[PDB]
């Protein structure tokens, strides 16, 4: 049936006019089969027979199996036509579902054909029916509803489907209805007696305007296997992860592995993908197979073991808050539990992602909170409480003396081993019987030669030369220098604002191998002042520093 | 009463932004409102024929108030706004000894729309999880927010405003987006008893109606770049004077260093204080404390404002168009976000009343962070564009 709603104006785009493409001389058996096709959709009002008078025209084709299908290939007219809103913002979270006692999946029936099209637009639908060989004026036709592979049909029919369900729904609050393409799934707290009869009250206000379902004693037994899902009544989780028994694992293979531990993340706690996609760096074919580093086989041994026994998850119950722990897994490695009530988990992550070269486990904590606490509005439309493995002092030290401003929500400090923070920390004073070594490392921008050196207040001085560097790379090996060269206690004198702004950050990980060893030594040191001057400004010190460092290329 | 025409440009289409996830307060308090705007007509529930989106967030005594993002939609409107209805700023409010803020954005419910235009007004309610397919609408009256709405109604405007106008040609007026600048140089109970005045002109017709009651811009003064006052000077102190001052050399026209650098020696160590040095300084000092000379606002250019945390409470911040080439330079003094959503609400006012036009807020602050926060501390009508920056650690120590 062609619903009674009302048909949603459709144009074409700006300053276009509609399809007028040449139908390609079919086959006999095609021929046959879509007259055959269209003769039993025009007697059901979904088409209309048309003349000579309409000047648009879209390619149909034929498929077979013995059930023959109509192929319009819409290419041009959706080039031609508007855009439209997005269906869907999202796609629901198990974790956010409520418990409800009883569930009815009902399938809409012949969804697009079910729904009519603006009058105004049908004539940019047009199609003909070639006649044998060409030689005689085909059959046209035009769509009276949403015709199949055009542009606006899963817009206009779900816009349709939303205000149908309008009423039905203000009628009854106390019940669930998800709306997903041409299935509509319906939940109620109601007992099998007074559900079943509301499942056809609906049925019935589908029916009022012409949307058929299919029939009773079609329902299931549960698990309800949804989206990637399994929903039971009172628990969720992924859908069977099989993790496949390989010897020789091809980039296809590793691919869809991280893939699948991905899906798996949702609920299994402590899954690790790292080495995994470290694998996967680089070009490879995709059928090249790629050996396992003893860190890949590492990880997905223990990530066979948390996949060895089945792990489920709850509903979430509003009246309750959330509770976010989030735990340290490695460097760089995040790994989190949202629950309600202690380690009945609505859901699982992980978190591991590099904001910019160089970061510590204070930022990287930080913005794993973040990433949390977006997640949570989204599914539950609230914040968590978090429990961090950070002190609160080691915060408290970090955010009041860093200059980016950041405001995490009401947490708490569990005691979680590894702890997260800060490995070193600069002086805020240049401090007394330190040397001070004033750094420089100019490097050549056409001989690529490099020249790292320092002078200290103690007449030391040590050039050393490098091998394409840039003039970034011997700034840093410059204080990588002094830090060498230098006691426990060191003031460095730097005219790099690049280098200060690495090393004031206070960072624990970084992408480049200096920093790594920069900070390996700041770790190391008692106390280390940092100071910055402008260069060529001639600074008793600096300038001195730039004679032995400038001394041949630039 | 009739509809003005409005165009964004034959090329120029209109936006298609996200909205950012809301929390459950905040959808239903906009279900709330949008409900009430519905049944009195001023907003109408669309479909899938209107492509387009502005987001819409809720803000606050205790009553819930609808905000509309219209940033995209001004920058595709600008030509009707700013050249073909565009209002005039006066150079006198900035000079005003009292300016009073009123809220004029109820007035724009009773002016319908162009029909051809409500498509672009296109925003949505968000769905907690997805569950349900999230509410559309679009406007029919002017809407709050859209920089289109203060254009169309100037005509209607300076009708109300001419008696009060008239009997006060010492007050001035400005009128930005959903608010009214009222400045005058009358004692305080005097301009508080103008302001009452002018509310009840607004009444008839139908106007209800980080910052004090009222704004007091010949107060306004720029913070200058200080200079230490010491008795002991170490080889650190001076290299962070000659760095603070070598940078400002390249703003303020006449900074000299020479004097300074005239003194490899350990940072630690207590260097004295030469004659040259020490008129040098003094001079400088004197230098600092005057505006720049030769930077001027271009109302072609567009306004830049950057921030830096100083910590302690405290936050600084410089209004240029070219880079460091200062227009206006000041400061700001529980959490992080809620300080700094303050601070750009007062240096976005103070842009308003001085040049016209909001600045591009240059953020110190992660993307995410500002984005999830702001709206729970956020106040103001407007928004100002913003980006997020990484506040070079040298610039927060030159501007103290
Ligand atoms: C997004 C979404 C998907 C689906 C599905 N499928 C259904 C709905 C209502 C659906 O949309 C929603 C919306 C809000 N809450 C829920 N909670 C569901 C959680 C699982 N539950 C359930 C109950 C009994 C059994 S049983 N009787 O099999 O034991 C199995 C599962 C049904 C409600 N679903
Ligand atoms: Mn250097
Ligand atoms: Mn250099």
């Amino acid at each position: 049936p062609i619903s009674p709603i009302e048909t949603v104006p459709v144009k074409l785009k700006p300053g276009m006019d509609g399809p007028k493409v040449k139908q390609w001389p079919l086959t006999e058996e095609k021929i046959k089969a879509l007259v055959e096709i269209c003769t039993e959709m025009e007697k059901e009002g979904k088409i209309s027979k048309i003349g000579p008078e309409n000047p648009y025209n879209t390619p149909v084709f034929a498929i077979k199996s013995t059930k023959w299908r109509k192929l319009v290939d819409f290419r041009e007219l959706n080039k031609r036509t508007q855009d439209f809103w997005e269906v869907q913002l999202g796609i629901p979270h198990p974790a956010g579902l409520k418990k409800k006692k009883s569930v009815t999946v009902l399938d809409v029936g012949d969804a697009y054909f079910s729904v009519p099209l603006d009058e105004d637009f049908r004539k940019y639908t047009a199609f003909t029916i070639p006649s044998i060989n060409n030689e005689t004026p085909g059959i046209r036709y035009q769509y009276n509803v949403l015709p199949q592979g055009w542009k606006g049909s899963p817009a206009i029919f779900q816009s349709s489907m939303t205000k149908i369900l309008e009423p039905f729904r203000k009628q009854n609050p106390d019940i669930v209805i998800y709306q997903y393409m041409d299935d509509l799934y319906v939940g109620s707290d109601l007992e099998i007696g007074q559900h079943r009869t509301k499942i056809e009250e609906l049925r019935q206000h589908l029916l009022r305007w012409g949307l058929t379902t299919p029939d009773k004693k079609h329902q299931k037994e549960p698990p309800f296997l949804w989206m990637g899902y399994e929903l039971h009544p009172d628990k969720w989780t992924v859908q069977p992860i099989v993790l496949p028994e390989k010897d020789s694992w091809t980039v296809n293979d590793i691919q869809k592995l991280v893939g699948k531990l991905n899906w798996a993340s949702q609920i299994y706690p402590g899954i690790k993908v790292r080495q995994l996609c470290k694998l996967l760096r680089g070009t490879k074919a995709l059928t090249e197979v790629i050996p396992l580093t003893e860190e890949a086989e590492l990880e997905l041994a223990e990530n066979r073991e948390i996949l060895k026994e089945p792990v489920h998850g709850v509903y979430y119950d509003p009246s309750k808050d959330l509770i976010a722990e989030i735990q340290k897994q490695g460097q760089g490695q995040w790994t989190y539990q949202i629950y309600q009530e202690p380690f009945k988990n609505l859901k699982t992550g992980k978190y591991a992602r590099m904001r910019g070269a160089h970061t510590n486990d204070v930022k990287q904590l930080t913005e794993a909170v973040q990433k949390i606490t977006t997640e949570s509005i989204v599914i539950w439309g609230k914040t968590p409480k978090f429990k961090l493995p950070i002190q609160k002092e080691t915060w408290e030290t970090w955010w009041t003396e860093y200059w980016q401003a950041t405001w995490i929500p009401e947490w708490e400090f569990v005691n979680t081993p590894p702890l997260v923070k800060l490995w070193y920390q600069l002086e805020k004073e240049p401090i007394v019987g330190a040397e001070t070594f004033y750094v420089d490392g100019a490097a050549n921008r056409e001989t690529k030669l490099g020249k790292a050196g320092y002078v200290t207040n103690r007449g030391r001085q040590k050039v050393v030369t490098l091998t394409d560097t840039t003039n970034q790379k011997t700034e840093l090996q410059a204080i990588y220098l002094a830090l060498q060269d230098s006691g426990l206690e060191v003031n460095i004198v730097t005219d790099s604002q690049y280098a200060l702004g690495i090393i004031q950050a206070q960072p624990d990980q970084s992408e480049s191998e200096l920093v790594n060893q920069i900070i390996e030594q700041l770790i190391k040191k008692e106390k280390v002042y940092l100071a910055w001057v402008p260069a060529h400004k001639g600074i008793g010190g600096n300038e001195q520093v730039d004679k032995l460092v400038s001394a041949g290329i630039r | 009463i009739e509809t003005v025409p409005v165009k964004l440009k034959p090329g120029m289409d209109g936006p298609k932004v996200k909205q950012w996830p809301l929390t459950e307060e905040k959808i239903k308090a906009l279900v709330e409102i949008c409900t009430e705007m519905e049944k009195e007509g001023k907003i109408s529930k669309i479909g899938p024929e209107n492509p387009y989106n502005t987001p819409v967030f809720a803000i606050k005594s205790t009553k819930w108030r609808k905000l509309v993002d219209f940033r995209e939609l001004n920058k595709r409107t600008q030509d009707f706004w700013e050249v073909q209805l565009g209002i005039p700023h006066p150079a006198g409010l900035k000079k005003k000894k009292s300016v009073t803020v009123l809220d004029v954005g109820d007035a724009y419910f009773s002016v319908p729309l162009d029909e051809d235009f409500r498509k672009y007004t296109a925003f949505t309610i968000p769905s907690i999880n997805n569950e349900t397919p999230g509410i559309r609408y679009q406007y029919n009256v002017l809407p709050q927010g859209w920089k289109g709405s203060p254009a169309i109604f100037q005509s209607s405007m300076t009708k109300i405003l001419e008696p009060f106008r008239k009997q006060n040609p010492d007050i001035v007026i400005y009128q930005y987006m959903d608010d009214l600048y009222v400045g005058s140089d009358l004692e305080i109970g005097q301009h508080r008893t103008k302001i009452e005045e002018l509310r009840q002109h607004l009444l008839r017709w139908g106007l209800t109606t980080w910052m004090g009651y009222e704004l007091h811009p010949d107060k306004w003064t720029v913070q200058p770049i200080v200079l230490p006052e010491k008795d002991s000077w170490t080889v650190n102190d001076i290299q962070k004077l000659v760095g603070k001052l070598n940078w400002a050399s390249q703003i303020y026209p006449g900074i000299k260093v020479r004097q300074l650098c005239k003194l490899t020696k350990a940072l630690t160590e207590v260097i004295p204080l030469t004659e040259e040095a020490e008129l040098e300084l003094a001079e400088n000092r004197e230098i600092l404390k005057e505006p720049v000379h030769g930077v001027y606002y271009d109302p072609s250019k567009d306004l830049i404002a950057e921030i830096q945390k100083q910590g302690q409470g405290q936050w600084t911040y410089q209004i240029y168009q070219e880079p460091f080439k200062n227009l206006k330079t000041g400061k700001y003094a529980t959490n992080d976000v809620k300080q700094l959503t303050e601070a750009v609400q007062k240096i976005t006012t103070e842009s308003i009343v001085i040049w016209g036009k909001t600045p591009k807020f240059k953020l110190p602050i992660q993307k995410e962070t500002w984005e999830t926060w702001w709206t729970e501390y956020w106040q103001a009508t407007w928004i100002p564009e913003w980006e997020f920056v990484n506040t070079p650690p040298l610039v927060k120590l030159w501007y103290q």
